[PDB]
């Protein structure tokens, strides 16, 4: 509702809009793929987090080395049973602990389910996914993912600077 | 109810569980 979550909501939409853009669907104006609000300089934190979010945004499973096909086949949802799916999503997302992995997983999966969900639920479904994504991530994930690092692991993934000065830097003094 | 929700949460957390690796998968 109000805890510093503007850039987070604009980021998820940037990527989600990029995948959906191939089909031509956007809640902002049927076209955007950036933010349409944040308006960052793209070279200090927004370019670093955006570029790192993309690089790891496909490393969620890493060459598909975890499970089988389950992001397009069947796909069940409706106004009365979807509530069970959402409750399961967060509950299962708390398995090992809500971290930066939850963002990479919802990136590809959220776009792979959204393309089939919007086409099976009109443009009203995805329009909710954008708001619910912020309400859920802000409900109990913003402080959690950030408490463990979250964005810190993302930038270290695309930057490969995890073994430079981050290991012995924020593990004794900070 | 949502019987397919089993994968909507489990398969979602599955790949996301890679976070435990801490960048180093």
């Amino acid at each position: 509702m109000s805890a510093m979550s503007q850039s987070n909501r604009e980021l998820v939409v940037d990527f989600l809009s990029y995948k959906l853009s191939q089909k031509g669907y956007s809640w902002s104006q049927f076209s955007d793929v950036e933010e349409n609000r944040t308006e960052a300089p793209e070279g200090t934190e927004s370019e670093a987090v955006k570029q790192a979010l993309r690089e790891a945004g496909d490393e969620f499973e890493l060459r598909y080395r975890r499970a089988f096909s389950d992001l397009t086949s069947q796909l069940h949802i409706t106004p009365g049973t979807a509530y069970q799916s959402f409750e399961q999503v967060v509950n299962e997302l708390f398995r090992d602990g809500v971290n930066w992995g939850r963002i990479v997983a919802f990136f590809s999966f959220g776009g792979a389910l959204c393309v089939e969900s919007v086409d099976k639920e009109m443009q009203v479904l995805v329009s909710r996914i954008a708001a619910w994504m912020a309400t859920y991530l802000n409900d109990h994930l913003e402080p959690w993912i950030q408490e463990n690092g979250g964005w810190d692991t993302f930038v270290e993934l695309y930057g490969n600077n995890a073994a430079a000065e981050s290991r012995k830097g924020q593990e004794r003094l900070e | 109810e949502e019987q397919w929700a089993r994968e909507i949460g489990a398969q979602l957390r599955r790949m996301a569980d890679d976070l435990n690796a801490q960048y180093e998968r």
